[PDB]
């Protein structure tokens, strides 16, 4: 068989099948052990057997082969790659793999590669023939991405408002203001299968760090697209290998002309991570803070742009605000004017049953003329004129009773000049 | 025939509450011997004088008890005797009040408790009367005996004990240090 | 001979039954050794003796069975166990083995086992074919629990109020933020009652970690489900090995279709001891917490889940602040987004003598739609909207003056709603 | 202590105390310290309420420090994990038996002394006893004596110690205390107590004057 159906699987069926084809007492130990368990009795049998994932190559060429779906795992069932393939193949850390895998011999307890038969989705000979990601020309957000789906969900309000308060382009740097309990997960969520059924061909990345186990699952219950998420059982080095990880293949993704997002549930806590794990520089930030450490999320967030010749990687961020600790503040300040987008959430429009929690006179977007178009645009504007002189109690209702009267976002933008 | 258990627990929480009263008279008289008996002992007197404050916190629970299972008794009686005479004299006076509970039927449920309340002010107006003119009356002679035993309302001795009020912090508090006390007395 | 009545009870029979058949002056050393003896004197003669204990594995098989009764001491009552039946019979730490016990031979100074007929309070045919408890799928709390006991008793009055402030369900990590002199023990013992006398199907367990001896004696004779304490006596290491033994049991007794319920105080010093016992990494962080010494108390709070089906294992868990100490801030600020609900117990609030002591409008829960009924839940929302705008000590004073009159919860909401 | 303090304590005191100077090695501190808490545990084990005064608590931690050999593990201020579960022993000993005997530990602490440690010891031992009474040096400055800090101080679960109506002059003593400064109130408080003869007559004539 193959790893792909294998990792894909609950534990149920996969033990019944192991046990009615007969390997052990096979119910106490891990997934990856019961996994890597089947694998080498098929092995044995003489079938040989496919292969795939991610690969990462460590300070001295010992690569190694990940999956996305058991969440980039240190498992046995990792693949283990010599460095001699990846000097032949010229490949590195993010290019997703397939092909043989040879079954491990005696001395070593990883399974080995035999060939390759493509690399990220493509010709291994083809994709060598690509450049760095660093090489190519930030643009601005030309395309627009639209949040509604157009069939009148009565909960893609917190989707169509946005489209209203902070329009979404291929190759922006999208930042989230949300203090806690702001119902800023859901939004994520949402916003995460609006893109999926608008836009299957995007390729859709959600990333989620030291978040509850009911939210990890829940995620991946929800969206249809993969989702990595790292618990906050393991220390912080496993969440920044993991951020790591999916931000080099999502930057060798994109050099094959693939508009790639990826979400960052939060940008503190990867801040918190990388200073936490990061030797300390001599220099120390007032409050207990690494200003040198500051510099590793810069390349998980710096790297929003859009390509010309194709592609258009997207990090869009939520950050989090009045948590009662120093950390979140200076990281929001860090990151205050560094992404070219931002939307506000706010607690106490939140506690007044109102949703989404958006704080429209605030919150706002960059280069909205080359992003969407005219007309629309100065009607938008207008709308933000009428929303700025009242505060956002009396705006945010008012703005909530208006978008549910009708059903398509043309007939209300067509409704209130009329008036 | 519950008004015979409701009589015995009446009768056993009335016994409690006198074996209470005296053994609280018995620590007070020793604690009185033991302040003029000299010589310190200011251990000794801590103790007793908690003691003292348990057996006095106790004694107004028992009699709190006591009171609340006299009102039960007569609730009890006054239902029963009630009951019985309805049974035998109920087209009397369902007939002095027709009107009202003739009209009752079946109707709504705000009709339906006016109507009542109409009743019950009608007949607050009949008994007035009588509450007036008042002649001596006894109890019901089928169960006067049991009603002879616990005659009129609680002794004053029942409830010049219940006048003050305890907070629920001090119902805890007082229920550990019977604890305590209890396990103490154990040994 | 069903060996934990014999440990359970005290030590006067204990003494009896020792100088029935005159075994020397066994009224001096250690209850363990009074059993040891007392045992061997049995075994001596022929009887055939049970025993049964919970497992904890060594680092080469050499298993142990201790008691629960006896908080976990490494006593010479232990079990010794074999690693060849440990294989065979397919046992884990945490479990539960009940059967024959092997008397000692020359050589070896502790009893072993003959044959177990009985492990995880079920048959061992079935319970070797078991998932693992990491493998099964989280969810959100599904079941509600009602701290109410319904009698109307004055001391569940505070038990009400939490019913009023959050709901508590299966597979929730709960926080209570208590300062000292706070009134969050006798709380604690409110609340394991409640849940005994109110789900006696449900297993209840209580942890205590370095507390005083007659705390946990009181502990011990007044809750009904059994409570482990590991005392204020022992090294860090007793603690950090009896807490993972414990949450390994618990963990296993989960796995078999168990609701189990544990309560913990305090976390602080459980994070204490790992941060004290954990080899230092060479990262310190301020207040001299180490880099890895977050790893072991995260995976200990993050086991609680609501699995897809089965029993769930729900963790509440009591965190001290304002102690003068800043690794204690440092942990509670890193242990605030890690719980999904938490109550305030606010210090202003007990020198007012009004119990217990709620900060209602800082306290909160998430997740409590899905948990209990809409028409009670938007009667809660309207009653956190009345309490909102004023003091949290008037607060208080209009919820007790008003709650404790009525006689249960939803009495107090008809009578609230009437007026 | 110096041999001035033992030697006036045991001029000075009734009942036999136990004594050690500087003079004598770490060791014979520890093996002092060990053989009288044991010799109480017996003597409470035959049903004799002992009380012990431990003055103190630091400076035998400090002993047991320097005397404990070192496991590989040593956290900030040369302290060992079993160079504070030695003193732990003598410490936790203080408890009540319900069928007669009593145990009861009475332990001064030192802070403010110089050596971070110490105060480290110090929070270390913030928790593990039921009443804490701190002394304050700008108190003892203003030349009134004893220097006790009434905000401070508590005892935990006192309720059951005293009597309801001794609870109630307790606390209300409390609310009266409480919101104006320390050496203020303690100066008032003393000043006040100072012309009564016993403790209830002070609190006969506060309550009601
Ligand atoms: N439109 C809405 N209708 C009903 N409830 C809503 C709405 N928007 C938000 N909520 C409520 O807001 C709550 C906030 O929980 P949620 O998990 O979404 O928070 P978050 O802001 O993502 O952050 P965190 O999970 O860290 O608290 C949800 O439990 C949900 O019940
Ligand atoms: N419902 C209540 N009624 C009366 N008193 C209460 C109530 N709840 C708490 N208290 C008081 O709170 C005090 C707190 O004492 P306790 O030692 O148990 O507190 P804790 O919060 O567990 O913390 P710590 O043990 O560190 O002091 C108790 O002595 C008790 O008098
Ligand atoms: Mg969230
Ligand atoms: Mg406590």
């Amino acid at each position: 068989m193959n790893l792909t159906e294998l990792k894909n699987t609950p534990v149920s069926e996969l033990i019944t099948l192991g046990e009615n084809m007969g390997l052990e007492n096979l119910a106490r130990m891990r997934k990856q052990d019961i996994i890597f368990a089947i694998l080498k009795q098929h092995a044995k049998s003489g079938e040989d057997i496919f292969g795939d994932g991610v690969l990462e190559i460590l300070q001295d060429g010992f690569g190694f082969l990940r999956s996305a779906d058991s969440s980039y795992l240190a498992g046995p069932d990792d693949i283990y790659v010599s460095p001699s393939q990846i000097r032949r193949f010229n490949l590195r850390t993010g290019d997703t793999i397939s092909g043989k895998i040879r079954p491990p011999k005696e001395g070593e307890r990883y399974f080995a590669l035999l060939k390759v038969n493509e690399v990220n989705f493509d010709k291994p000979e083809n994709a060598r023939n690509k450049i760095l990601f660093e090489n190519l020309t930030p643009l601005h957000a030309n395309s627009r991405l639209r949040m509604e789906r157009g069939n009148g969900s009565t909960e893609d309000l917190t989707a169509r408002v946005l489209d209203l308060a902070s329009p979404i382009g291929r190759g922006q740097r999208g930042l989230i203001v949300a203090p806690p309990k702001a119902g800023k997960t859901m939004l994520l969520q949402n916003i995460a299968q609006s893109i999926a059924y608008n836009h299957p061909d995007c390729v859709l990345m959600v990333l989620l760090i030291d978040e509850r186990p009911e939210e990890v699952t829940e995620m991946q219950r929800l969206v249809k697209g993969e989702v990595v998420a790292s618990t906050f059982d393991e220390p912080a080095s496993r969440h920044v290998q993991v951020a790591e990880m999916v931000i080099e293949k999502a930057k060798r993704l994109v050099e094959h002309k693939k508009d790639v997002i990826i979400l960052l549930d939060s940008i503190t806590r990867l801040a918190r991570a990388y200073n936490t794990v990061v030797p300390a520089s001599g220099k120390v930030l007032t409050g207990g803070v690494d200003a040198n450490a500051l510099h590793r999320p810069k390349r998980f967030f710096g790297a929003a742009r859009n390509v010309e010749e194709g592609g258009s990687l997207t990090i869009i961020a939520t950050a989090l605000i009045d948590t009662g600790s120093k950390m979140d503040e200076v990281i929001y300040e860090e990151f205050k004017g560094t992404g070219n987008m931002e939307l506000h959430l706010s607690r106490k429009i939140a506690e007044k049953r109102v949703f989404p929690a958006i704080d429209y006179n605030r919150s706002g977007t960059r280069k909205e003329e080359l992003l969407t178009t005219q007309e629309e645009l100065q009607k938008m504007w207008i709308l933000r004129k009428i929303i700025h002189p009242m505060g956002e109690i009396d705006a945010m209702e008012f703005l909530i009773n208006k978008l549910a009267m009708t059903k398509t976002n043309d007939d209300f933008f067509e409704m209130m000049k009329r008036s | 025939t519950a008004l015979q258990q409701a009589f015995d627990t009446c009768q056993n929480n009335k016994a409690a509450w006198l074996q209470r009263k005296n053994e609280l008279a018995a620590a007070e008289q020793e604690y009185l011997r033991l302040l003029s008996g000299e010589g310190r002992n200011v251990s000794r007197l801590d103790e007793l004088r908690n003691i003292i404050e348990v057996r006095k916190w106790q004694v107004n629970q028992a009699a709190g008890r006591y009171i609340r299972s006299h009102e039960a008794v007569q609730h009890i009686s006054i239902r029963d005797r009630l009951n019985d005479f309805m049974q035998q004299h109920g087209t009397a006076l369902a007939a002095a009040l027709a009107p009202e509970l003739m009209g009752y039927s079946e109707l709504t449920a705000i009709a339906r408790n006016c109507a009542i309340q109409r009743a019950t002010d009608a007949l607050r107006e009949a008994l007035l009367s009588w509450l007036a003119k008042g002649e001596k009356i006894n109890y019901s002679a089928q169960d006067s005996d049991i009603l002879t035993t616990i005659g009129f309302r609680p002794d004053v001795a029942s409830v010049d004990d219940s006048r003050e009020k305890f907070t629920p912090a001090q119902n805890m508090i007082f229920s550990r240090k019977s604890a305590q006390l209890a396990s103490r007395q154990s040994v």
